[PDB]
């Protein structure tokens, strides 16, 4: 069973899937002010 | 293993005004595949960009190897975005509206750039 230093590198895993979970384009344009075109 | 500021999407400043959507690709696009690039286009906006990474890891890799890179007679200025930052341009009211719709929505972090 996963020691302590395993369980972090588990919750850094955890972590970086939701940091690098696909977006929507309505996630996307939401994040952004006015006056810029899409190339 | 990465900090917390490190985002797929980067603010590009001091962007050269005439720079063509390919030259864009061509510069962003070598540390891995765009999702997608907006160009400021308006007085207060132009000679800024946002240039947005499929994958973080790409994105960290770009950012980490394009600031203070020469296109033209300059020298790019590139950050990771920052929602705070990104919505200054809004009075002070329609700012925090903004900022507390994103957060509750999509749980983006709302402080000003570490």
């Amino acid at each position: 069973s996963m020691t302590p230093e395993q369980l972090q590198a588990w919750r850094w895993e955890r972590e970086i899937d939701e940091r690098n979970r696909p977006l929507s384009d309505e996630e996307l344009d939401a994040m952004f002010p006015e006056g810029y075109k899409v190339l | 293993r990465l900090p917390p500021e490190v985002n797929r999407i980067l603010y590009i400043r001091n962007l050269p005004y005439k720079i063509t959507a390919e030259e864009m690709y061509d510069i962003f696009g070598k540390y891995g595949p765009i999702r997608q690039i907006r160009v400021g286009n308006t007085p207060e906006t132009r000679g800024t960009a946002y240039v947005v990474y499929e994958d973080i890891f790409d994105a960290k890799n770009a950012c980490d190897h394009l600031s203070g890179f020469n296109v033209c007679n300059r020298y790019l200025v590139v950050l990771y975005y920052n929602a705070n930052r990104a919505f200054q341009k809004m009075d002070t009211k329609k700012k925090e509206e903004q900022l507390k719709l994103l957060k509750e929505k999509y749980g983006i972090n709302t402080d000003p750039p570490k």
